[PDB]
């Protein structure tokens, strides 16, 4: 899936 | 489980676990620190958030891999069973975080920087629950995420400048909630644009270091707007 | 723990866990498959090895971070305590793998490709134990690693061509054992060089695909020799 | 620590 930017660690 | 370790030792070990990239340990240490019952400092809140974001992030990524395999298979029971296993563990982590926020981090948080932080977290972990939910359950979970984000937004607009990184990160995440959870892409775009523009106009007030902190998150809003328009 | 799941379902879920980068799950599924009591196929042996290599690799990396912080601190008790915690969990994983090899993978392995594979694994997990051991305990652990690697080497030289990837990976790991566990850098260099040269001369027998498999591991021998000379 | 090349996943 295209994941959009959210706050904090890009851990997924 | 951490009832026998000193609060300060739990925080110290959370920082060590972070350095060692042992995020399940880090989250357990910070859960123990929360359960001591004292409020958390700014650094401690961020340790709590970083720990659980890393744990739930791995679970979300795994769930998406398995869900994709499952959907293709539906174009034995093992794929569904294992997706369900990961899903249940993910829901358990979200429930644990929400439990800490409800018992009793939010109710003791009076300053805007703590209260907005925790209400944003509440929106985030309901959002992660929403990503794997279906049906009526999903609608109520989505409403819970929206309600937490909205209370956080209301406080942040009254009590924080538009460049405040907590306020910016809240707006970022609430805009993603709108785009792909609430199926409100126009609301997502409007929120990201307005947030970005109001922060731009307040950058003149910032030091060099604060400018870097705020513009970093502003770039994430821009990244999303570029994908969305 | 996996006694109620079908062997074939455990293998299927190990492959899914691999795709999802859930290596603790993958290792538990493969432990369950081993404990069904049947021998493992070539693919299944590699799933077992990949799973536990990933689990123990994270633990080794964390242990090294914590050990480094601890040594600097010794130039409160929390760093030592947490290093000990990770160390004990690492030793537990190694003991689990060694337990599977002893009960009863090695004794039922008669073909060179299975027996060498398992004896190499036995050397590897004693080597990981040796990395965190001290004193007399360390000497006996080192001897156990050496003995397993040596039996594997003897079989591999009698029963496998010099380009066989299992034989090559065994020689690679035994050479690293010599270099940094046994404090025998000259033995390490000699073994890596001889292994590389004898494989070179046997490449002419290989298909395009096998050539790629063998030269990949040969490059790892070269990488080490470049660092060592 | 400088880790030398060993077989299989470079997981550490
Ligand atoms: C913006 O969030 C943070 C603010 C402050 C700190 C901090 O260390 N000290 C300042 C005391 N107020 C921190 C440490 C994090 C970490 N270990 N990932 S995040 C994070
Ligand atoms: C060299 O090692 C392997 C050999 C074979 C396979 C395999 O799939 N099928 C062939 C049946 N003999 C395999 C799959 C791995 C994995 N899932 N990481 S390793 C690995
Ligand atoms: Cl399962
Ligand atoms: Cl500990
Ligand atoms: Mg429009
Ligand atoms: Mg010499």
């Amino acid at each position: 899936k295209l994941m959009f930017k959210t706050e904090g660690p890009d851990s997924d | 489980a951490m009832g026998s370790m000193e609060r300060a030792s739990l925080i110290q070990k959370a920082k060590l676990a972070e350095q060692a990239e042992r995020y399940e340990d880090m989250a357990a240490f910070m859960k123990g620190a929360v359960e001591k019952g004292e409020e958390l400092s700014c650094e401690e809140r961020n340790l709590l958030s970083v720990a659980y974001k890393n744990v739930v992030g791995g679970q979300r990524a795994a769930w998406r891999v398995l869900s994709s395999i499952e959907q293709k298979s539906n174009e034995g029971p093992e794929v569904r069973e294992y997706r369900e296993k990961v899903e249940t563990e993910l829901q358990g982590v979200c429930d644990t975080v929400l439990g800490l926020l409800d018992s009793h981090l939010i109710k003791e948080a009076g300053d805007a920087e703590s209260r907005v932080f925790y209400l944003k977290m509440k929106g985030d972990y309901y959002r992660y629950l929403a990503e794997v939910a279906t049906g009526d359950d999903k609608k109520r979970i989505i409403d819970s995420a929206r309600s937490a984000y909205q209370e956080a937004m209301d406080i942040s607009k009254k009590e924080m400048p538009p460049t405040n990184p907590i306020r910016l990160g809240l707006a970022l995440n609430f805009s993603v909630f709108h785009y792909e959870i609430a199926n409100s892409p126009e609301e997502a775009i409007s929120l990201a644009k307005t947030t970005f523009d109001e922060a731009m106009a307040d950058l003149h007030t910032l030091s060099e270091d604060s400018y870097k902190d705020s513009t970093l998150i502003m770039q994430l809003l821009r990244d999303n707007l570029t994908l969305w328009t």
